[PDB]
RNA sequence: CGGUUUCAAGCCGAUGGAAGUUUGAGGCAAUAACAGGUCUGUGAUGCCCUUAGACGUUCUGGGCCGCACGCGCGCUACACU
RNA sequence: AUUAUUGCUCUUCAACGAGGAAUUCCUAGUAAGCGCAAGUCAUCAGCUUGCGUUGAUUACGUCCCUGCCCUUUGUACACACC
RNA sequence: GCGCCGUGGCGCAGUGGAAGCGCGCAGGUCUCAUAAACCUGAUGUCCUCGGAUCGAAACCGAGCGGCGCUACCA
RNA sequence: AUCUCUCUCUAUGCUCUCUCUC
């Protein structure tokens, strides 16, 4: 058995002017990471990054502010759920 | 007023490894505190703080944090410290760390004695500390070696038996985990090991039920590994004495 | 060790905040050596300028 | 100051005062959440009303006054048209929270 | 300093021992030679200086300069 | 100026007057650490009382505490006119009174009180927990309780 | 005077001098502008507005001095001088 | 005169052990300390504006940062590097 | 009940004197402006309560919450 | 024939426009 719903944290990261960036914490570890972030990367304009943390937590680096946008796509393209999501900042 | 020096002698040595405490910046670098030989001003110099150039000061270094360093310069007539950070080698830090803990952990030891009885303090470093860094090298070790099996307490005299008894008082019942696994599903299991645990438990120790297979006792250690020798007899036990019953046991 | 040297010209003041000044050092001990040396401070003709450094030099500050 | 100091924000002059009076609706003309602020002067802003329309700024604010994502804004909607409509004016923070507690619009959004 | 503000005669008796073979006596001078801390100690210096025991160098107050008889 | 070196007579560390008296502060400066005592008056006390102040806190005989005690807490008979005292007029009697150690503060909450009860804007200032005697709170009191 | 510099322009040092930094400091400050500042100096005004229950006017009373906060000036101090 | 106008007497004695990253000001009667008078003013200076007492330390230089000046240079920039 | 995390906010780590890292919020500084880049934070002593020992969040207990063991213990 | 020889990050910025009489 394994949990449904898990905190992913989408965070308010600035970024170069007055624009942002989506932070991904808590990420699942089932999916292979960089075939993701290239995904990622090609469906926007974001450039790909990870921060590794000791046993658990991977900081997933998104360029800009996107949020809803992030979410829907992630929805549309398999590996991720749709209940995870929590957006983090204001 | 409390002073005297971690080790032996007065002044410390070239290429010694310590830990400073960040007191002030100024111009050289910082008049900084050796944590590991008295409080004796030093200062590294611009050049050896860091391997990189990292820009910022008060994030790699920091005033008020400790910082792993290396002793360059010493001149053994009234007191200078010419000193780095950048000159000790991958690992080796953890060393020094290690080293400075222990350097600390002694300074601890010796502060209780004095604030219960005063008298001189310099008198009380060679009473404890001294002779048995002279015999092999660090306190910390000889500490050890007494906690061990205590001999190095019997070298050279305390001021007081008290003290001793205090010390020893500290250093200790230690609980070791004893995990029992007993493959029973029978009715009458859970009884045939509890008659196991109380033909072993008496004689000399807390057992926990969890569950109708595991068991899991906590035992006592007297002097740390005084612990180890109880376990052996129980898992011993566990293949010698429970035959006569024939419930199989499994030991994690 | 202690060694000490007269200044006798300057060879113009160099440094990128600047100050500093470069000076040809002539030793009383030995006439025969004028040797360029970086002096911090005011320094004008024939004064006795010590040095703890004997022989390493440098011209321009950078 | 308005967005970022400046050498060249001097020749301007903005006068509106954050004390200004609060504008009411018209007819042809309505209240507006914006959906999420698109490219080019177009916005994509969901009405107060029930439909998703297509709003798009029309000059003034243009370059005067900046806006941002989630606002209660003034639409005039197109006569002839409806997709397509237009921008008017935007609503201050303690405007909308004003214009919520008087209950003009109707309580679905949040600022 | 903890305390130490009397004119103990112990203290007294370690003072008339102790200003001998020290050339320079003080008020600072005896704070840091452990007797005396502060306002009393000025006191004892001038009820030393009656006839001799300690000769004068200052013609000056908030700062003695003594000197002991050789 | 005083030659004489004193035995073991005079006991630092005195219970006067409720709070606690230290030890070797002048006389009128060891009195001061009780509140109600303040400084000039203190001094004036100790004149009326007839001690010299150039003494310790402990050298003080009884009878001179005592004494002192009393120019403290009745002030009025001993040449001690208005500009003097604590509370001078007064609300309550319309003689004028020195307050101390434990009184002075409680007569103080009364006051609170009283503003409390009878809503004046000071009263209201001090419920509140805000500056009261002209200050512009734009920059004023920002440590909070 | 003394030297230095195509020995011109000048400069650094010494003497004498109340004084040798343009003797110190000011005050006036060019052309050209800024979409700087102000109609809240004016009887200096264009224009738009309100113009009699007045945005005019004066009297009475507040208010600019409010305070969870964030900066900018300044003052007093952190003591033995 | 309450939302102490100020002043004076009293008592009340907090934060504050020389101040992070930062940054201003200054090269001789100057810096700073210290006042005073004036301006405002019926009353009030912690403010400015002018004096005068006390009087240092270190430069007499460089363009490294921050600007500026001209000369050359390159500009797909003249709303002129914002 | 055991084990770790017990915060100065989240998320990561270390046990006997030293305010531990990455992010976040709150605020500053630098630049004309924002960001990066920088510091300072907040319940003052790192669960609740006190003690042995000057002390400490760390040593010890009674008392809580999350999961690593249990399987409903008549 | 007299040179001597220095050094690195620094991202972006949206708010118009103007002639006379010969
Ligand atoms: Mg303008
Ligand atoms: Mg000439
Ligand atoms: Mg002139
Ligand atoms: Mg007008
Ligand atoms: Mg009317
Ligand atoms: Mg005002
Ligand atoms: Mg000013
Ligand atoms: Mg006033
Ligand atoms: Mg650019």
């Amino acid at each position: 058995e394994t949990a449904t719903s898990n905190y992913i944290h989408i965070r308010i990261q600035q970024r170069n002017g007055r624009k942002t960036l989506t932070t991904v914490q808590g990420v699942p570890e089932e999916y292979d990471l960089k075939r993701i972030l290239k995904v990622l990367k090609k469906d926007f304009a974001c450039n790909g990054n990870i921060v590794k943390d000791p046993e658990m937590g991977e900081i997933i680096q998104l360029q800009g502010d996107q949020r809803a946008k992030v979410c829907e796509f992630m929805i549309s393209q398999l590996g991720l759920q749709k209940k995870n999501i929590k957006i983090h900042g204001f | 007023t409390s002073h005297c020096r971690f080790y032996e002698n007065k002044y410390p040595e070239i290429d010694d490894i310590v830990m400073v405490n960040v007191q002030q910046i100024a111009e050289m670098g910082a008049y900084v505190k050796l944590l590991e030989y008295d409080n004796i001003e030093g200062m590294i110099l611009l050049s050896e703080l860091s391997r990189r150039r990292i820009r910022s000061i008060q994030k790699l270094i920091r005033v008020g944090k400790n910082d792993v360093a290396v002793v360059l310069r010493v001149d053994k007539e009234k007191g200078y410290i010419d000193l780095s950070k950048r000159r000790v080698s991958s690992e080796d830090i953890i060393k020094c760390e290690e080293k400075y803990q222990k350097s600390k952990t002694v300074h601890s030891i010796l502060r209780y004695c004095a604030e219960k009885f005063q008298i001189p303090l310099e008198e009380l470093y060679k009473t404890i500390a001294w002779p048995l860094s002279r015999k092999f090298g660090h306190a910390y070790e000889a500490f050890k070696l007494s906690i061990i099996d205590e001999t190095v307490w019997e070298g050279i005299e305390p001021p007081s038996k008290d003290v001793l008894d205090e010390l020893k008082n500290y250093i200790s019942a230690v609980k070791i985990r004893a995990d029992v696994e007993v493959s029973c599903f029978s009715y009458e299991g859970i009884d045939a090991i509890k008659d196991a645990l109380k033909s072993a438990e008496d004689m000399s120790v807390k057992v926990k039920l969890v569950a109708a297979p595991l068991y899991v006792l906590t035992t006592q250690a007297l002097d740390k590994q005084k612990g180890i020798e109880q376990l052996e007899s129980a898992i011993e036990k566990i293949t010698e004495v429970i035959t006569k019953y024939g419930g199989v046991c499994n030991i994690t | 060790p202690v060694t000490l040297a007269k200044v006798i010209k300057v060879l113009g003041r160099t440094g990128s905040r600047g100050g500093v000044t470069q000076v040809r050092v002539e030793f009383l001990e030995d006439t025969t050596r004028t040797i360029v040396r970086n002096v911090k401070g005011p320094v004008r003709e024939g004064d006795i300028l010590v040095l703890m450094e004997s022989e390493r030099e440098a011209r321009r500050l950078r | 100051n308005t967005k970022g100091g400046k050498k060249g924000r001097r020749g301007k002059n903005d006068s509106d005062g954050p004390k200004r009076e609060l504008i009411y609706k018209e007819e042809g003309q309505e209240y507006a959440q914006i959906t999420k602020m698109l490219g080019n002067g177009r916005v994509e802003a969901s009405c107060f009303d029930g439909n998703k329309r297509m709003a798009h700024i029309r000059g003034k604010l243009r370059k005067k006054v900046w806006m941002g994502q989630g606002d209660i804004i003034l639409v005039s909607l197109r006569d002839f048209q409806d997709d397509q409509c237009d921008v008017v004016h935007k609503y201050n923070l303690d405007e909308a929270r004003t214009l919520k507690n008087q209950g003009e619009l109707p309580e679905n959004a949040k600022i | 300093a903890k305390h130490a503000v009397v004119l103990d005669q112990d203290k007294f008796d370690r003072i008339m021992k102790e200003a001998p073979t020290y050339r320079y006596v003080s008020v600072s001078v005896l704070v840091d030679r452990f007797k005396l801390g502060g306002s009393l100690a000025r006191v004892a210096l001038r009820h030393l200086e009656n006839e001799g025991i300690i000769k004068p160098v200052s013609k000056h107050s908030k700062q003695a300069i003594y000197t002991r008889a050789t | 100026s005083l030659v004489v070196q004193e035995q073991g007579s005079f006991q630092h560390i005195l219970r006067l007057l409720n709070t606690n008296v230290d030890g070797n502060i002048n006389v009128v400066y060891a009195l001061t650490t009780i509140r109600g005592v303040g400084r000039r008056y203190a001094n004036l006390v100790c004149k009326k009382a007839d001690v010299d102040l150039h003494k310790r806190a402990g050298e003080l005989t009884q009878e001179e505490l005592e004494r002192i005690v009393q120019i403290m807490q009745n002030p009025t008979h001993y040449k001690i006119p208005a500009w003097f005292l604590n509370r001078q007029k007064d609300v309550n009697d319309g003689k004028d009174y020195h307050s101390l150690a434990n009184n002075l503060e409680s007569k103080l909450r009364d006051d609170l009180e009283r503003l409390k009860k009878i809503r004046s804007h000071r009263g209201i200032r001090h419920f509140w927990g805000l500056r009261v005697r002209g200050q512009h709170t734009k920059t004023t009191g920002r440590r909070r309780a």
